[PDB]
This record gives C-alpha cells, sequence and structure tokens, in this order.
RNA sequence: GUGGGAGAGGGUGGUGGAAUUCCCGGAGUAGCGGUGAAAUGCGCAGAUACCGGGAGGAACGCCGAUGGCGAAGGCAGCCACCUGGUCCACCCGUGACGCUGAGGCGCGAAAGCGUGGGGAGCAAACCGGAUUAGAUACCCGGGUAGUCCACGCCCUAAACGAUGCGCGCUAGGUCUCUGGGUCUCCUGGGGGCCGAAGCUAACGCGUUAAGCGCGCCGCCUGGGGAGUACGGCCGCAAGGC
C-alpha cells in the first residue's frame, strides 16, 4: 500500500441528514475500495476562491489514507459518481518541505 | 514497481554464497526479473517506445553477462540458464 | 426610463474603435455609444477623441435616464482607451472604481496569422 | 524593489496546498503566481510552489485569475 | 548491492480553469468589422458592446529560467497508476565480464497515404475585396483538405553544435541546475560565458576541444551535368535508399 491524502469538496447547502449520507457514502467507497483511514481533517465549509457549480462557497474533507496502489483510481472513479460531490483530489502523500524554519 | 522484498528473495535465491550481491549469477537474475516485469509492461502499452530503449539494452546487457560467464565457466552457465530458463 | 443611478460603465477599446456600454448594477445595459455612433467612419472610430466624444455620448445619454455614481471596467489595449476613462472622469458622472477586465487566454485558440509567433 | 516574500513569513510547509494566506501570499494581485524576483526562492522553492498553488487552485483554494483594480 | 535525489523522459486512465466559437435567455440600439486608406462581409429576422445558462473542441497563461529530461526526433495545467534512463554517498559484492560496430532490427519533427471517428480556432487549394503598370502575390472578408483521435503505412529535414562513439591526458576565472560534505568553502554530475598552453586559412575552439593521444565506424576527392539516367530495393501512392 501506499499513503494517499483525498480531498472532498461537497455542497456547501447539505442539510444534516443529507451529509451525514454523502458522509455514509464516503465511507463505503473506502472500505469497498481497501483504505484504511489513519486520520480525518474536516475543515467544513469555506469561501471560496471562484464559483464551483454556480457556488460561492464547499465543505470541505480531508482524509489520510494507506490503500492499494492499483485501486486508487478506481476508488475516486466511485467517489465521483454523487452529484453532490463537487470536486475531489487524491494524492500521494509526501512529506513536508519547508522553508525558514 | 520492485519491492525491497521481492528483489531480495530474488538474491538471497541465486547468490553463490552468504552475502553474494554482485556474482554474474545475480545479475543474470536481476536482469531477468527486470525484463519480465518490463516486457509484460510493453504487452500493454505497445506504445511506450521509450522504455522500449531500455529493454533493449537490459537484454543486451543480460546477453554479454550470459556469454561471460560462458566462456569462464560452462557448467554454471547452463546451470543458470536452466534455472532462468531463457535461451537454453 | 427606470431611473437607475449607479451602474456599471464598460469601455471596450480596440485597435479599431471603442464602445461605453452603460450597464445597472446587475450588468443589463441601460445606453451605449462608439466611435461611429458619434460620426466617424473608417480608422478614424480609433482616434482617441473618437473615444472622448463617444465616453461623454454614454455618460450623457445615461445621466437623462437617470444616472450618478457609475463602476468603470476595461477591456483591451487600444488608443484613447485612457482616453475613454478620462472622459468620464468628470463626465459628471462619480467613477466609483476602475478596473481592468482584458480576457487573456491560458493558450487555447490558435491566432489568425496577424496575431501570430 | 520592495522586499521580498519569504523574508516576511516564518517557517512553512511548501508542500501545503490546503493552507492558504500563507499562499496566497505568493500570488499577484491577479492571479498571477510570482516571479522568483519578487518571491526570493530557490530553484527548488519556487519549483514546489508553483505545484502547490496550482494544486490549491484546483482545489478552489486559490483564484486562477483575478480583475486589476484602479488602471 | 544497499541508501538517498532532481527531472515538460515514455504509456495509460482521469480531471481544471482561461479564451474562441456556436446555441438559449435577459437587457439594449444602429452600427460593428476591418485597413495605409478602404471595400467585400456581418447588422431591423435587432447584430456589436453587456449579463446569465449550455454544448463542443484545441491548446495549457503566471510559475518559465541564461532552467530541466531524453539516444535522437522531441517533451509543459493538475492527478493517479504503469515504466525507461541518469546522479550521488558507503567502497559491500562479481573479477577485464571491456571499446567500437559493416549487415540486421527498432525509433524517427512536419507534411503526406489508407480506414474509421472527430472538427472549436486556424487554414494550402479555392471564392471574393482591395492595392497596383498588371497582382495567378504581399493587406482584408469567407473557405476545403489538413491540423485533433485510433489503427496501419510513409523514413524525409538547415533530423544543426552543419562538430560520430569511448578513454586518457593538458592553467584558471565566473554564472547556474542537481547531489554529497566538517556547508564564506571543498567534492561529484550537467548547463553557459571569458581565457593558459596548444590548435586554426581566418572566424573561431580551448577540461562541454576544433588541444595532446589510442581504438573503431561513417564519409570526402574541382564546378556544372544531377541526387538526373539506367539497374536494383522498399512503398498503396506520393516518393525513398
Ligand atoms: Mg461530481
Ligand atoms: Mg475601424
Ligand atoms: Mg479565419
Ligand atoms: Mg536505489
Ligand atoms: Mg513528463
Ligand atoms: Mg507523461
Ligand atoms: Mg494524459
Ligand atoms: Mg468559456
Ligand atoms: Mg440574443
Ligand atoms: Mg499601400
Ligand atoms: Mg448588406
Ligand atoms: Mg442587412
Ligand atoms: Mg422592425
Ligand atoms: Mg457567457
Ligand atoms: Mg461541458
Ligand atoms: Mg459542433
Ligand atoms: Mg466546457
Ligand atoms: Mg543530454
Ligand atoms: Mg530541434
Ligand atoms: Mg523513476
Ligand atoms: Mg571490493
Ligand atoms: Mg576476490
Ligand atoms: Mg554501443
Ligand atoms: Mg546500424
Ligand atoms: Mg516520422
Ligand atoms: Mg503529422
Ligand atoms: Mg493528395
Ligand atoms: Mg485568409
Ligand atoms: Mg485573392
Ligand atoms: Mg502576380
Ligand atoms: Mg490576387
Ligand atoms: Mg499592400
Ligand atoms: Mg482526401
Ligand atoms: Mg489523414
Ligand atoms: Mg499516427
Ligand atoms: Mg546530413
Ligand atoms: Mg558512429
Ligand atoms: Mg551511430
Ligand atoms: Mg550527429
Ligand atoms: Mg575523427
Ligand atoms: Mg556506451
Ligand atoms: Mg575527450
Ligand atoms: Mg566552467
Ligand atoms: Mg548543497
Ligand atoms: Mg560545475
Ligand atoms: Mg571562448
Ligand atoms: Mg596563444
Ligand atoms: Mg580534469
Ligand atoms: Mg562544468
Ligand atoms: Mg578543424
Ligand atoms: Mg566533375
Ligand atoms: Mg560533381
Ligand atoms: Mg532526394
Ligand atoms: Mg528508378
Ligand atoms: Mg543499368
Ligand atoms: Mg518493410
Ligand atoms: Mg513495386
Ligand atoms: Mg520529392
Ligand atoms: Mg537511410
Amino acid at each position: 500500500m501506499r499513503r494517499y491524502e483525498v480531498n472532498i469538496v461537497l455542497n456547501p447547502n447539505l442539510d444534516q441528514s443529507q451529509l451525514a449520507l454523502e458522509k455514509e457514502i464516503i465511507q463505503r467507497a473506502l472500505e469497498n475500495y481497501g483504505a484504511r483511514v489513519e486520520k480525518v481533517e474536516e475543515l467544513g465549509l469555506r469561501r471560496l476562491a471562484y464559483p464551483i457549480a454556480k457556488d460561492p462557497q464547499g465543505y470541505f474533507l480531508w482524509y489520510q489514507v494507506e490503500m492499494p496502489e492499483d485501486r486508487v483510481n478506481d476508488l475516486a472513479r466511485e467517489l465521483r459518481i454523487r452529484d453532490n460531490v463537487r470536486r475531489v483530489m487524491v494524492v500521494k502523500s509526501q512529506e513536508p518541505f519547508l522553508a525558514n524554519a | 514497481p520492485i519491492t525491497k522484498e521481492e528483489k531480495q528473495k530474488v538474491i538471497q535465491e541465486f547468490a553463490r554464497f552468504p552475502g553474494d550481491t554482485g556474482s554474474t549469477e545475480v545479475q543474470v537474475a536481476l536482469l531477468t526479473l527486470r525484463i519480465n516485469r518490463l516486457s509484460e509492461h510493453l504487452k500493454v502499452h505497445k506504445k511506450d517506445h521509450h522504455s522500449h530503449r531500455g529493454l533493449l539494452m537490459m537484454v543486451g546487457q543480460r546477453r554479454r553477462l550470459l556469454r561471460y560467464l560462458q566462456r569462464e565457466d560452462p557448467e554454471r552457465y547452463r546451470a543458470l540458464i536452466e534455472k532462468l530458463g531463457i535461451r537454453g | 426610463k427606470r431611473q437607475v443611478a449607479s451602474g456599471r460603465a464598460y469601455i471596450h477599446a480596440s485597435y479599431n474603435n471603442t464602445i461605453v456600454t452603460i450597464t445597472d448594477p446587475d450588468g443589463n445595459p441601460i445606453t451605449w455609444s462608439s466611435g461611429g455612433v458619434i460620426g466617424y467612419k473608417g480608422s478614424r472610430k480609433g482616434t482617441p477623441y473618437a473615444a472622448q466624444l463617444a465616453a461623454l455620448d454614454a455618460a450623457k445619454k445615461a445621466m437623462a435616464y437617470g444616472m450618478q455614481s457609475v463602476d468603470v471596467i476595461v477591456r483591451g489595449t487600444g488608443a484613447g482607451r485612457e482616453q475613454a476613462i478620462r472622459a468620464l472622469q468628470a463626465s459628471g458622472l462619480q467613477v466609483k472604481s476602475i478596473v481592468d477586465d482584458t480576457p487573456v487566454p491560458h493558450n487555447g485558440c490558435r491566432p489568425k496569422k496577424k496575431f501570430r509567433k | 524593489r520592495k522586499a521580498k516574500v519569504k523574508a516576511t513569513l516564518g517557517e512553512f510547509d511548501l508542500r501545503d496546498y490546503r493552507n492558504v494566506e500563507v499562499l496566497k501570499r505568493f500570488l499577484s494581485e491577479t492571479g498571477k503566481i510570482l516571479p522568483r524576483r519578487r518571491t526570493g526562492l530557490s530553484a527548488k522553492e519556487q519549483r514546489i510552489l508553483a505545484k502547490t498553488i496550482k494544486r490549491a487552485r484546483i482545489l478552489g483554494l486559490l483564484p486562477f485569475t483575478e480583475k486589476l483594480v484602479r488602471k
């Protein structure tokens, strides 16, 4: 396995049932694609840069995972099928490279 | 790729002794490993030509190493070939 | 005949001509004018003066239409753009914010041979 | 000839596409990503900062382009 | 071998914004476009300019560099996978396993061919407008192949550093990419510039040689005739050797 990060920007207008349900679909996708989750940081909704889906802001999740290399893509494929998911970004996770320590 | 594990296992196999890494036999095994990996790569991707270059080279090396081993000790050559099973 | 009174002024400035379009806070136009909306016919619509007279047409028109404050926006690089904004400076209109919008692409489309290299 | 970007900032992960005002501090008054002349990074530094910014833009975190004010 | 590294190196699948074009709608009116000046074109079936929505294609602004990678041709948004090369440090393993390379095999920009898709912007040919002594042209308005994709052919080039590959040897200075150091600095590996000795017809080259050497391949033998003729070979053809 390798350790990726998964960003999810989804519909800022979600009520609670709806939100916990998109979250549920996410859990399920991850299990079904083989990713163990080593962390979550959900900053929730934030003011955007440029409109996305005609919307001014977006609801933010971040998931640090470790999963099967060859499956990563299919996972993203799947994560994206929700209309209520706006943008999905997966990344092989690197190590902090800083400057001015 | 090729894991740490896998490379290890193939040497911890073909080594003339404990600690052997650079033996003619071993290199030949590696190069075959690597080769087969890449050939299967170009089973799909018949369009990745720049990797093909590499295949050609890795093949050349394998061949010289073999030829040398033959020149030197025909015995371990037959044995090696009759393990990896290629061109003999 | 709505009495707008606050709005946008759009200066579109090409090597060949200039157009002011006055619109409302929502962008729907209120009035407008140009090189050859005023007299001028050929190239002559490019001259900056053309731009002044045009800008002032667009103002005066909009001003009887009831407008005072406007927000300037400017598309294109071309002679007497500045002159057009100038015209607006004292048009009688309060020029609230000038702004530059000229579309640049990120290299999509293949230019007409005139604009290549 | 004002003063250079990195000089302001403290230590920062140059890989953070989540982290903004640190990031936005690298862009023009238009979206435009900033010249080394202006940012004062290194070959490698600027190089990573690029992909970082771009990664972030795609995320809707940073602006692809902006309007220019006055003129 | 082990441990690090940088990279538009290759293939695949995905996806992101900006702009063009077209379609829908709002508002709005008389011209826009275009040039040296113009006209053709477009516009009351309401254009242009403006706002909102939508489709589709092609290419990736800033970063971008005097930068990087690649054997060459060449390679630029971001993501993930598949993979090639290459550099360094430790000085661990094999023990001359090396260099070159006629044939052969593979790659090979663009244009071009075949079959089937796709077709926004562009645009040979072509249709027009103007300029001109005329204008089978330079400027302007249209426009088809084609540019894009898949597959299969084509095999050319100012395919340029007009500089074959390998190794060893011969002052330095300086700018830079990328490693490793005890890190103003030393040490590798690339990219540039000045310049020792030397070379050179000159211009120039000069540790990235065009210097001093050895190996090996390719090639030259006055200008035309001519990369023509004939023959052979490949090619569907164009044509190539
Ligand atoms: Mg979606
Ligand atoms: Mg004009
Ligand atoms: Mg055209
Ligand atoms: Mg390694
Ligand atoms: Mg690449
Ligand atoms: Mg690639
Ligand atoms: Mg791709
Ligand atoms: Mg668009
Ligand atoms: Mg309309
Ligand atoms: Mg003339
Ligand atoms: Mg008419
Ligand atoms: Mg008409
Ligand atoms: Mg009517
Ligand atoms: Mg629109
Ligand atoms: Mg679409
Ligand atoms: Mg269409
Ligand atoms: Mg679209
Ligand atoms: Mg190179
Ligand atoms: Mg070239
Ligand atoms: Mg690699
Ligand atoms: Mg030893
Ligand atoms: Mg020994
Ligand atoms: Mg060779
Ligand atoms: Mg050959
Ligand atoms: Mg070719
Ligand atoms: Mg082509
Ligand atoms: Mg033909
Ligand atoms: Mg034309
Ligand atoms: Mg003509
Ligand atoms: Mg003529
Ligand atoms: Mg003519
Ligand atoms: Mg002329
Ligand atoms: Mg045809
Ligand atoms: Mg074709
Ligand atoms: Mg093809
Ligand atoms: Mg030649
Ligand atoms: Mg040679
Ligand atoms: Mg050769
Ligand atoms: Mg050559
Ligand atoms: Mg020679
Ligand atoms: Mg060699
Ligand atoms: Mg040498
Ligand atoms: Mg130097
Ligand atoms: Mg260092
Ligand atoms: Mg150096
Ligand atoms: Mg010199
Ligand atoms: Mg001398
Ligand atoms: Mg030396
Ligand atoms: Mg050097
Ligand atoms: Mg010479
Ligand atoms: Mg002769
Ligand atoms: Mg002759
Ligand atoms: Mg010829
Ligand atoms: Mg013949
Ligand atoms: Mg004959
Ligand atoms: Mg053949
Ligand atoms: Mg024949
Ligand atoms: Mg010919
Ligand atoms: Mg040939």
